[PDB]
């Protein structure tokens, strides 16, 4: 069996792999910040609650501006809304009712969709004309879109459901690099800070940091019991959030690369739908499947607050780029900012 | 699937030729950075009123 | 990083009596449902039987009831499958399944072409 | 400047509403259905009769719209894409009459899934052609593979279809028990399953998911005032 | 007392203008009488004691002459029954008036709550909430009127003697509101047929003629008999019930009633059938169907229409009364607490409200 | 004509206390149904 014998070499240099990283954790982290005081409880309202939509929420993301937002539901119909003052901005109707994902540019210009169609679908809405149109369909992918993020007007990263990621172009409609090596679908990615990097959370109960420009995967975080839904960067850019359907928020380091907290508690049982850290980091909000927010110390793994007003699970959760509020979009078809 | 296994020898060879730093100061780092930008959060320390434009 | 490598198997006469022993790590065991997985020759995935968490519900293939015995230890976090009676039409490379989430009944992609929590299987052999 | 850009805003805002109010009517009068089968099961005959992730199908029966969706080209892992199939009215299931013992598993996880204990399954028996001239020709056998069909007895409130065999009889209906045994077995009340012996080439398919479809509606009224 | 002279002397001058010889004893005169009967008339109501539902006697002897008491052999009537049955009959009509006042002030409270429960909660809001909410509204309004009548018209006699406009206004509002609260609940009877019976699917309903049948033609009725009663049957505040003009009102809610019922029937047939449908126990599909029947009955109003008259036994009629005065005065209660308090959803999002606001505080 | 009707029960009653009692006063003697009057 030739085959045979290329998994026992494999599994030594795995072995190997697993020995480096326990000898880098000289310590833990809950040692080394024993002694930080704790932020204490912390009361956050809801200050606005966006509504309008028909179907359940799927995604939302913030606009760079701290301003506006766009929420992208199931009945074919993407909103973009005035957080400041409650009014709908666009009503953008959908080619496929059955989408996923969405996004705001960085530059505020376009906004893209994706679903259980294998096309993103990206609309402009700065047009000269005046009403907003489908300004470039991007097929390719085999599987279901399930999070799509923007680089600049001219770059885009989408995930989809065929357990590979793309780097496509926006004016040739044709991706440039495309990103392999999971075994399961891709649910979610978030973009590095300085956007040179983006990691990946799949259906492997892993995540893979990638490389934007050269297309490979530089390190391989695992850990997890079961798959993962969500997934966000660090604000410092040197660290993320995963959260799983195992009921554990995992906190990881790209120049550790390995596990530094988890999140979890006895009572709580239920799959974390979405993850988003605070301004400094030090606050970790993570969404859940029994229809509340558990705030989480990410520094001391103690939950400080719990932000429940939803009547469904939530499926979306964004915090701005400030930090001024952070709005969940759950299943019941309602938005609500905290602050 | 007979490809995925063959290919898999070489892209593990390469995350595990990568060096990677002591965790006593990739934690120290977290710690600095959170303490740092901790007066600039508002959502960890509260904002006064007047001042959020959700009020 | 879940793995799963079960020991057993090989070739053996008709009527040879085997066990099948599932290794499990990287998980908590007391709440997942296991599941095995056989892949016949020329043929596609096939399911074979499945046990609770609790170790009470258990449920079986058509073919199967009569001949295999399944049992489940969470103090060793092994997967038992006992085979007796084998036939020549039965030979195959059994793969030790796990479910996708815990607390939970359903269990989906067990016999999927793909999946991530499956191990690598152990050919069997039964033939005179 | 604050009163010249409130100005434009509250128009926008008006004019919005009144375009999703009018599409939020017919939001709530279609009808959703999800067409899902055991693959290569034969469903591609229902879709006919009335790139692409998902085909979208519209018919219109008694002045009621309906709208099939059926995934194609999506992996074989539905354990993430099924979640968004929580609000339709219905599945409408295609089972192949190996193939049987798989298309039960599928089905017995799609019951007990909690995103998909509310929506009901409609489920089809169709290939009843081969099956009949399986068990006629004698190369093919189930018993084999289902040992409980040697010791099953036709039920009693069957109705024998005329000029059909009354051994092929009692093939069919173990079937329908065989499905019904996990359906009724884990059944909270919530959600229901209507088997149907359907063929390959009757039209008479588009009215069985119409009166299942109503089923489903009135029963689930009756519990909206806590009647049933 | 001297209305009351003035009434039987009013009668005397019809009698005056108008076997044994028809004799006027001085409170009523019979007509021609033959020997061996005995005659039957109301009793009249010359006196607060007497009671006109009462039925009085006068026999003719078969010589053709009336009785002469032996004791002081003059003519005498057997006038004891208005007033044998009159002070039993005042206690329970004390007991029964009691027994509304309670009643009605539990139904506001129980309805106030409930209303207050359904509007500051958006997320149980639906087409049958809104219905649910007019029903809740008329049953509040109902049972304040009702209430401000029995504690302070009635009571107060100066009031009917004054005769101001504004009691017979006040009166004309409770008839208004009855006659609403009466074709609500025939609003809410087709909505339950039209959503279970005959339109099934999801079709959006149009609440435009709802609100004009629960509200706006409920006044023509009221309209109507008011106006006949001020031309025909003009009396002191309208408080009488004697005459039939209050058939104007009566009628049209009976109908109302009757149609409920037949909705009633309907939906617990199609009910029974979709339970037969499927292999289920017997006694559990009976059970199921009397408690179907009996949580509908409120809402629809059935206990009219099932107990229509009234029967003539003491005991048997007591029955009736007490049953009747305990259904109707504490239909609304039971209406808020089967569609509030014991539905699912509402204690569900009243629990999460709670252990919410726990969280918070 | 009566109403004799489940709908106008309240009002019966209501006219009946009305008729009958003396404003809620203190009970009076019956009227005498004897031999002495007709």
């Amino acid at each position: 069996s030739e085959l045979d014998q290329l998994r026992q070499e494999a599994e030594q240099l795995k072995n190997q792999i697993r020995d480096a990283r326990k000898a880098c954790a000289d310590a833990t982290l809950s040692q080394i910040t024993n002694n930080i005081d704790p932020v204490g409880r912390i009361q956050m309202r809801t200050r606005r609650t966006l509504r309008g939509h028909l179907a359940k929420i799927y995604a939302m993301h913030w606009g760079t501006d701290s301003r506006l937002l766009v929420s992208a539901s199931q009945d074919g119909k993407l909103i973009i809304w005035d957080s400041y003052t409650t009014n709908k901005v666009h009503a953008i109707p959908l080619r496929s009712s059955w989408v996923m994902t969405c996004a705001y540019a960085p530059s505020g210009n376009y906004v893209a969709c994706g679903g259980l169609d294998n096309i993103c679908s990206i609309y402009n809405l700065k047009t000269r004309e005046g009403n907003v149109r489908v300004s470039r369909e991007l097929a390719g992918h085999t599987g279901y879109l399930s999070c799509c993020r923007f680089l600049d007007d001219n770059q885009i990263v989408t995930s989809s459901g065929d357990t590979t990621c793309a780097l496509w172009d926006i004016e040739t409609g044709q991706q440039t690099t495309t990103f392999t090596g999971h075994t399961g679908d891709v649910m979610s990615l978030s973009l590095a800070p300085d956007t040179r990097l983006f990691v990946s959370g799949a259906c492997d109960a892993s995540a893979k940091l990638w490389d934007v420009r050269e297309g490979m995967c530089r390190q391989t975080f695992t850990g997890h019991e079961s798959d993962i839904n969500a997934i966000c960067f660090f604000p410092n850019g040197n660290a993320f959030a995963t959260g799983s359907d195992d009921a554990t928020c995992r906190l990881f380091d790209l120049r550790a690369d390995q596990e530094l907290m988890t999140y979890s508690h006895d009572n709580i049982i239920c799959g974390i739908t979405s993850v988003s850290f605070s301004k400094s980091g030090r606050l970790l909000l993570a969404g859940y499947d029994d229809f509340n927010c558990n705030v989480w110390d990410a520094l001391k793994a103690d939950r400080a607050g719990v932000l429940a007003g939803h009547d469904n699970r939530v499926s979306c959760l964004g915090v701005t780029d400030d930090g001024m509020a952070v709005a969940t979009g759950s299943w019941d078809s309602f938005l609500k900012i905290w602050n | 699937s007979i490809a995925q296994a063959r290919k898999l020898v070489e892209q593990l060879k390469m995350e595990a030729n990568i060096d990677r730093i002591k965790v006593s100061k990739a934690a120290a780092d977290l710690m600095a950075y959170c303490e740092a930008h901790a007066k600039e959060d508002p959502l960890l320390t509260p904002v006064p009123a007047s001042e959020n434009p959700f009020r | 990083q879940v793995q799963l490598q079960e020991s057993g198997g090989g070739l053996v006469q008709p009527g040879g009596s085997l066990r099948l022993s599932c290794a499990a790590s990287g998980f908590t065991f007391s709440n997942y449902k296991m599941n095995w997985v056989r892949q016949a020759p020329g043929k596609g995935l096939e399911w074979v039987s499945d046990i609770s968490q609790s170790g009470a519900s258990i449920s079986y293939t058509g073919s199967v009831k009569g001949r295999f015995t399944i049992s489940r230890d969470n103090a060793k976090n092994t997967l038992y499958l006992q085979m007796n009676s084998l036939k020549p039409e039965d030979t195959a490379v059994y793969y030790c399944a796990r479910c996708p989430a815990p607390f939970t009944r359903d269990c989906f992609d067990v016999t999927s072409t793909t999946y991530a929590y499956r191990g690598q299987g152990t050919q069997v052999t039964v033939s005179s | 400047d604050q009163r010249n850009e409130e100005k434009a805003q509250r128009e926008a805002n008006k004019k919005i509403e009144k375009q999703l109010q009018k599409d939020k009517q017919v939001y709530r009068a279609t009808h959703r259905l999800l067409l899902l089968g055991a693959g290569e099961s034969g469903k591609n005959t229902i879709v006919k009769q009335m790139t692409s992730g998902i085909f979208e199908t519209k018919f219109q029966v008694d002045k009621v719209n309906f709208h099939m969706f059926d995934v194609g080209a999506q992996r074989d892992e539905r354990r993430k894409w099924i979640q968004c199939f929580n609000d339709v009215t219905a599945i409408i299931f295609v089972v192949a009459s190996n193939r049987l013992q798989a298309a039960l598993k599928l089905f017995d996880s799609i019951w007990n899934n909690k995103w998909l204990r509310d929506t009901s399954v409609i489920l089809f028996l169709n290939k009843q052609d081969l099956l009949a001239e399986k068990v006629l020709a004698g190369k093919s056998k189930i018993e084999d593979y289902f040992p409980e069909f040697a010791r099953y007895t036709t039920p009693e409130d069957a109705t024998p279809e005329p000029g059909e065999d009354p051994r092929v009889t009692r093939a069919k209906y173990f079937i329908r028990d065989e499905f019904l045994r996990i359906s009724t077995a884990s059944g909270d009340g919530r959600h229901y399953c209507y088997p149907h012996f359907t063929c390959s080439v009757d039209t008479e398919n588009i009215r069985r998911v119409f009166n299942d479809c109503r089923d489903i509606i009135q029963r689930m009224h009756l519990r909206q005032y806590e009647l049933l | 007392y001297v209305v009351g002279r003035k009434k039987m002397m009013d009668a005397q001058y019809k009698c005056y203008d108008r076997y044994c010889n028809r004799t006027w004893d001085g409170w009523l005169c019979w007509d021609d009488t033959p020997a061996g009967v005995l005659s039957y008339q109301f009793c009249p109501d010359y006196f607060p004691d007497f009671d006109p539902s009462e039925k009085v006697t006068k026999y003719c002897d078969e010589k053709g002459v009336w009785f002469k008491h032996p004791e002081n052999n003059r003519t005498w009537s057997n006038y004891t029954m208005c007033n044998a049955f009159t002070p039993e009959k005042l206690k329970n009509a004390y007991v029964l008036y009691y027994l509304a006042i309670v009643g009605h002030s539990l139904s506001i409270f129980t309805l106030v709550i409930s209303l207050g429960i359904f509007v500051f909660f958006r997320s149980l809001g639906c087409q049958r909430v809104t219905l649910h909410k007019n029903m809740f509204l008329t049953y509040i309004l109902n049972s304040m009127i009702i209430i401000i009548h029995l504690v302070e018209v009635v009571p107060n006699g100066e009031l009917v003697r004054r005769d101001p406009v504004s009691c017979k206004i006040l009166h004309f509002f409770h008839q208004y509101m009855m006659a609403c609260n009466y074709f609500w609940m025939l609003c809410e009877g087709i909505y339950l047929h039209t959503l279970i019976v005959v339109a099934v699917f999801t079709e959006k309903q149009r609440l435009r003629w709802y609100y004009l049948l629960g509200w706006g033609f409920p006044l023509v009725p009221t309209t109507i008999h008011a106006i006949t009663r001020a031309v025909y049957f003009n009396d002191n505040c309208w408080l009488s019930v004697e005459t039939h003009l209050l058939y104007i009102i009566h009628g049209p809610v009976m109908a109302a009633l009757v149609v409920n019922f037949f909705f009633l029937l309907n939906i617990v047939r199609v009910l029974v059938t979709k339970m037969r449908e499927t292999h289920e126990a017997e006694s559990h599909m009976y059970l199921k169907a009397v408690k179907a029947t009996m949580i509908l009955v409120p809402l629809l109003g059935i206990q009219f229409v099932v107990f229509p008259w009234r029967p003539s036994n003491k005991m048997l009629g007591k029955i009736y009364d007490y049953v009747m005065h305990s259904l109707i005065h504490f239909q609304g209660f039971f209406v808020a607490t089967i569609y509030c308090f014991c539905n699912n959803e509402v204690q569900t999002t009243v629990k999460r409200q709670w252990a919410q606001f726990k969280i918070q505080w | 004509x009566k109403c004799n009707t489940a709908t106008c029960a309240t009002q019966r009653l209501a006219e009946f206390l009305r008729h009958s009692s003396n404003n809620f006063g203190p009970i009076l003697p019956p009227t005498n149904v004897g031999s002495n009057t007709p």
